[PDB]
RNA sequence: AAUUGAAGAGUUUGAUCAUGGCUCAGAUUGAACGCUGGCGGCAGGCCUAACACAUGCAAGUCGAACGGUAACAGGAAGAAGCUUGCUUCUUUGCUGACGAGUGGCGGACGGGUGAGUAAUGUCUGGGAAACUGCCUGAUGGAGGGGGAUAACUACUGGAAACGGUAGCUAAUACCGCAUAACGUCGCAAGACCAAAGAGGGGGACCUUCGGGCCUCUUGCCAUCGGAUGUGCCCAGAUGGGAUUAGCUAGUAGGUGGGGUAACGGCUCACCUAGGCGACGAUCCCUAGCUGGUCUGAGAGGAUGACCAGCCACACUGGAACUGAGACACGGUCCAGACUCCUACGGGAGGCAGCAGUGGGGAAUAUUGCACAAUGGGCGCAAGCCUGAUGCAGCCAUGCCGCGUGUAUGAAGAAGGCCUUCGGGUUGUAAAGUACUUUCAGCGGGGAGGAAGGGAGUAAAGUUAAUACCUUUGCUCAUUGACGUUACCCGCAGAAGAAGCACCGGCUAACUCCGUGCCAGCAGCCGCGGUAAUACGGAGGGUGCAAGCGUUAAUCGGAAUUACUGGGCGUAAAGCGCACGCAGGCGGUUUGUUAAGUCAGAUGUGAAAUCCCCGGGCUCAACCUGGGAACUGCAUCUGAUACUGGCAA
RNA sequence: GCCCGGAUAGCUCAGUCGGUAGAGCAGGGGAUUGAAAAUCCCCGUGUCCUUGGUUCGAUUCCGAGUCCGGGCACCA
């Protein structure tokens, strides 16, 4: 099991996605961590800092 | 497969059917003598050994024996029938 | 590779008269300094041991304009040459070529210097060098190319020379902008305010 | 066979030859027994740029070591009487 | 690979269409084996274009074969396409690069919902020129029934922007054709002549940056991703790095390979249909409906000024009036994206006939043309027929 | 000249000191991912499916071995038209050359991958029972004949693949005979054993007018060497597991026969009954090994991708042949699996060669150019072949350098944010002004890598010879993939070139607004409950920079495996106690030995890389010279205090 | 290129052969509290995937697009 980073993801039963390491420490359980801008789960909306992770393009204006 | 030096092969092939037929005669005048040894004829193997030392000899220089092993012929099968001489 | 960016703010967080706009309005004046590297730079900084390493390295980096990476190569090469660990950096540091340029007194600025040694106008030894970080060798000479000489920047940057402390171990003929480099640099003889006692400690870690 | 050959070390449109002695069935720069010397082709006009330890190549050549026609002409280099 | 292409004769893009059941697939055959005699030998029978096993039990066109021929005049290549509803898209993104085409009419069917619009797509997607052949010939011994229908015929081409009236009409049954009677075979002899004639050479832009519409995409063994489809505009040439632009997130790929049905072409011109060999590009990160373009040539637009006609319910169209959020799906050559509707102040219900103006956002971007011919197309049958205006 | 080299912090507690884990601060990678992205140089580029593969190419070559000429171009006999020597054309192997074929050499190298293997391997040092095509030295030989065969014809099986039968002819193909020695066998006497000729030039002679003859080049054959390569034996070293403790029956040794190039249970017949094993055998799991790489103060730990040596496999399993050399990547034969063609009877096939394709996958390149250089192959040579190699293309993957401009400039503006609305801050920052043009972009020039070889001539050798042939000069035309080169020059305009992370402490750096245990952050402590520097945004600053961050992975820190360098009364930890085999250690005097020990030297420790001192790329990375070093091992000569040995 | 299933309030599903869309589990908003558990007072919050048609009126009837999953094709 992995926790999904960030604010609104768009994930449903299927949705292939990507996983790196990391714990959580808070949710019992989990070790991974979901790559927001990699494959099928797509980026955070709406972010104007910090989107190095997360995956959010620099702002197109 | 297709190799232009497929040749080699037919080249090779028709040579070992010269050769076995060499390396069998070789072998069969081997067997000749010991089959003298077998009988304890101490004079019928020399002339036996003396009917093959040549015959040993000469596919020594023909590249097909490397002359030790017609060498060791010629060591051990005279020490086999003078041993009984 | 280059800064390119604020040249008198780094002398404020600095808290150093580095000569980054040395130029033509001598003292710069225009900087409220030491009180205003940012906008809270009013507060007070303890400035823990971490901190007076760090910004001794900061100091000196800011003066020469070298990059960590390519400073840390100096470090490198600083610690397996003969002597002292600190000073051989100092040594390192100061035959660089933009940087003798400086001490010969071609160009106002560190910086200005460098543009010179950028775009094919400075020359050493008769062979047209634009790497700026060239290491300059002893018993060597150095000057302009033809083409570029005495146009509007060398001249004016030249007379500015003369209104500072004009350094030993290299002397200029400043008739034909003509350099010439001697023996080389002395830990006396140059800075003497700025330490590298404290950045030795600092890689160490 | 033995062999008296340059081996082709240096870098991209700078090479460096090492005229050395090996055996004629290894690569460029196989297994060899010892080199002698070297030969920098664009080291024109400088400080340094062939050096021939002849009398190294005098025990292999009496040995049968066949020199190829690079080193050959070399050795017309580094001429005994230029 | 197999005989590498040589740049000799003119070239007609083309092909085969009209509705099922009127003999396209088995008359293709016997064209290609009456010009066996003429020049060389194609002759590519039944099976040869429902090639497909599906395909000979089912015996339509559920997906396009094409087939090149060769006059003795010059050099031409056969698109046969199907004429039936649900399977009717393997023929609109081929219908695109017919300039001159087929129409095939059996004497006991004649003019049909399908045969009417298969005729409207066609100014629409860009095909201002149509040869028709009232096949099934050997029906009826009512010589004037083929008469009287092709009246009607003329008036369906009349009717829908061409004059219709100019063109060749030859008459002849495909079966016999195809089996070797000599009677029938000099009839499609006489068509193909026509073709040397009346619908004349085509203005090619072979002068213009590259441009060329995605027909499909292949998988071929040891070569990898083929984009198929003759060039739109320019010449390209094996090395000329291009992008990939159009509705998914576009990308630059190298065009290391031209062929034309298996004939290594090596600078490849605007019209000819040929295969290309895409460098480092999967069968995932490519569609059928975008467009090969030039390097940051033209970025593909949504929101665009538009002209549109709705057909009358009497055309076979759309038969009842709508609302403003109606969805056809827009077809711009090769494209298949839904288009959001979005008429202006002024009118709101628009009744089946209407000559009306409107503005479209777009599901997605696509390649846009301000003068852009395109048909709208509802499910079952042509609902739409306009042009784009401007890109906004 | 040649190790100048070592830092800690957070966190148990009301608080402290301990012990003791967990985590961060650094470096590094064959990396992937997100955002972003100007250039150049140099290196690197399928670690997962040793998964399956279309097409091209990756090994050929010699007419100076030979029979031939199916082609191509000259030539010759002739023929043909007409411009009767202008063209046309059938013959003609007569020359240059060259398919197909015999034959020689190469195909065992190079190139690729790491599946297997815990010893049949590798590293290291020795040893003896070996062979070694091509290269090279020396001594001798190098006579005389014969029988077949492919190519080629005729017929013919078969879809194809592949052939089948009878005649034809050669050879440096094959085979006897002669001849043999420092060769082999044998104590010896004795016995026995080999072969190939070609091409060039030629005065005289000699011509059955093919040639013999003179002479040079080169090859053939034998023995002994050397050099090199390989094979083999022995010692030490060479992963984790004892919750694997006993194992083995050609198994341990001997005798005799056979076998290999070489010794030997390597193989057999019989006999003896051992051998290995707690200083870890057998069995299990994983793994290519090493020089080295990364880290480390060092000792070590991890690892061994690139580069170089070795080993191993070549679709799977197995075998042998030819050959100097293989139990053979682009060889043979068998079987199996998987593919393709088929006329269904039967065949073809092997990318772990470079490219490239599908799939696997977090993920890794072009179906490029050239034999110009270096090397390999054959050949007298010229050359021909070479996906070796040399370069180019692709990717910021890494490392190094450079650039995105310089100086000046106070309405100390605007707009933004804070505010004690006083003002501060952004900030010399911007604009404005005067300058510069690196790299890109466009327009011109221009090194080095190229040495040779060929042609011709000259001279020196050789010889009968001013010829041939070998060597050393000279002259001429030149031989470059890179290459629209490196570099240089010139033109233009501030012109095309700054992002990314973090800001509670650790750890460098701040406030306001919005959200109120929600949304979310997190490497540890932990923040968020209506006034958050820890959430999201804004301004500001800090770090690094064409890169910045995140993840994984090794070392460091970690003296948390402590050999260097820790502990055991209560923190984790003294067998419940005793006797005691193996094993470890041993009081004191003397002698003698010199294995452990030390000193010296020798042999060796491949090169590269690490380190020291220099040279060359404008600099660096990088390339490169010499040296040191390779901490080791073996032998030899001494010392012999200390330990061990034998004796008193 | 083609053929089927899921696309029903947060989640999971019932409801149709036209008749003005539900349930369960959810979670939640107010009174106390430092804040909550607990107790009291009250609760659907829906584009039935989207768009359109056969009409007095469509979740439902028939289509078409997209997305997701699962099967076959086609091979310059
Ligand atoms: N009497 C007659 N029959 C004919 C003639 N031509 C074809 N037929 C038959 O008509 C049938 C339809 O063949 P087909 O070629 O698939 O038609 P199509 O027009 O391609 C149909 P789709 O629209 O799906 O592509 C076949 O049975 C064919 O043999 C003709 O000239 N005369
Ligand atoms: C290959 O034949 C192409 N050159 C032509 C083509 C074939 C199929 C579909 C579209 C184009």
């Amino acid at each position: 099991t992995s926790y999904i980073g960030g604010e609104g993801h768009n994930l449903q039963e299927h949705s292939v996605i990507l996983i790196r390491g990391g714990r959580v420490k808070d949710l019992p359980g989990v070790r991974y961590h979901t790559v927001r801008g990699a494959l099928d789960c797509s980026g955070v909306k709406d972010r104007k800092q910090a989107r190095s992770k997360y995956g959010v393009k620099r702002p197109k204006a | 497969n297709i190799k232009s030096a497929k040749k080699r092969a037919i080249q090779s092939e028709k040579a070992r059917k010269h050769n076995a037929s060499r390396r069998s005669m070789m072998r069969t005048f081997i067997k000749k003598v010991y089959a003298a040894i077998e009988a304890g004829d101490k004079a019928a193997a020399q002339k036996a050994f003396n009917e093959m030392q040549p015959i040993v000899d000469r596919q020594a220089a023909k590249g097909l024996i490397h002359k030790n092993k017609a060498a060791r012929h010629k060591a051990n099968l005279t020490a086999q029938i003078n041993k009984l001489a | 590779a280059r800064y390119l960016g604020p040249k008198l703010k780094l002398s404020r967080r600095e808290g150093t008269d580095l000569f980054l706009k040395s130029g033509v309005r001598a003292i710069d004046t225009k900087c409220k300094i030491e009180q205003a590297p940012g906008q809270h730079g009013a507060r007070k900084p303890r400035l823990s041991d971490y901190g007076v390493q760090l910004r001794e390295k900061q100091k000196v980096r800011r003066i020469y304009g070298v990059l960590e990476r390519q400073f840390r190569n100096y470090y490198k090469e600083a610690a397996r040459l003969k002597g002292n660990t600190g000073e051989n950096l100092l040594a390192l540091l100061e035959g660089r070529l933009d940087n003798v340029v400086y001490r010969m007194g071609f160009g106002a600025t560190r910086a200005e210097a460098r543009q010179l040694v950028s775009h094919k106008a400075i020359m050493v030894n008769g062979r047209v060098v634009n790497i700026a970080s060239y290491q300059v060798s002893p018993n060597d000479v150095v000057s302009i190319r033809e083409k570029a000489k005495k146009q509007s920047r060398v001249k004016a940057a030249l007379e500015l020379a003369e209104q500072r402390e004009k350094p030993t171990w290299l002397e200029v003929d400043a008739g034909k902008m003509e350099g010439t480099f001697k023996r080389k640099p002395e830990r006396s003889d140059l800075s003497a305010d700025i330490n590298e006692h404290l950045i030795v400690e600092l890689y160490s870690k | 066979m033995v062999t008296i050959r340059l081996a082709r070390h240096g870098a991209k449109k700078r090479p460096f030859y090492q005229v050395v002695v090996a055996d004629s069935r290894n690569a460029r720069n196989g297994r060899f027994i010892e080199r002698v010397g070297f030969f920098n082709p664009i080291a024109s006009e400088k400080e340094e740029g062939t050096r021939l330890d002849l009398d190294r190549i005098a025990h292999w050549v009496g040995q049968g070591a066949t020199i190829s026609d690079r080193v050959a002409a070399l050795i017309k280099e580094v001429n005994k009487a230029a | 690979s197999k005989e590498k292409f040589e740049r000799t004769k003119p070239h007609v893009n083309v092909g085969t269409i009209g509705h099922v059941d009127h003999g396209k697939t088995t008359l293709t055959a016997a064209i290609t084996t009456v010009l066996a005699k003429t020049y060389g030998g194609a002759a590519r029978a039944f099976d040869q274009i429902d090639n497909a096993p599906e395909e000979k039990a089912r015996g339509i066109t559920i997906n396009t074969s094409h087939v090149e021929y060769d006059t003795p005049t010059r050099h031409y290549a056969h698109v046969d396409c199907p004429g039936h509803a649900d399977y009717v898209k393997n023929m609109i993104t081929g219908a695109a690069q017919m300039d001159g085409a087929i129409l095939v009419v059996a004497a006991t069917d004649g003019p049909m919902p399908q045969t009417r619009e298969h005729i409207l797509l066609g100014r629409q997607v860009g095909v201002p020129y149509i040869i028709v052949f009232l096949n099934k010939c050997d029906m009826v011994d009512d010589e004037e029934l083929l008469e009287l229908v092709e009246m009607e015929v003329r008036e369906l081409l009349s009717q829908y922007d061409f004059p219709g009236d100019d063109t060749p009409i030859v008459r002849g049954s495909a079966l016999k054709a195809l089996e070797g009677d000599a009677e029938w075979e000099a009839k499609i002899l006489e068509l193909a002549g026509f073709l040397d004639s009346y619908i004349p050479e085509p203005e090619r832009a072979i002068d213009k940056p590259f441009l060329l519409p995605i027909e499909d995409v292949f998988s071929i063994s040891g070569r990898g991703t083929v984009v198929t489809g003759r060039v739109e505009r320019g010449i390209i040439k094996v090395g000329e790095e291009v992008e990939i632009v159009g509705i998914k997130e576009t990308q630059k790929s190298t065009c290391t390979g031209v062929e034309m049905f298996r004939k290594l072409l090596d600078e490849g011109r605007a019209g000819e249909n040929v295969g290309v060999l895409l460098r480092g590009i999967k069968r995932e990160e490519i569609e059928r409906g975008q467009v090969l373009a030039k390097p940051g040539t033209i970025k593909p637009h949504t929101k665009f000024e538009s002209e549109v006609y709705i057909l009358s319910k009497d055309e076979g169209g759309r038969h009842t009036p709508f609302f403003k959020g109606y969805r056809p799906q827009f077809y711009f050559r090769t494209t298949d994206v839904t288009g959001t509707i979005e008429l202006p102040e002024g009118v709101e219900m628009v009744m089946p006939g209407d000559n009306i103006k409107m503005v479209v956002t777009l599901i997605h971007p696509i390649a846009m043309d301000d003068g852009l011919r395109f048909a709208i197309r509802e499910g079952g049958r042509t609902v739409g027929a306009g042009v784009v205006a401007k890109v906004l």
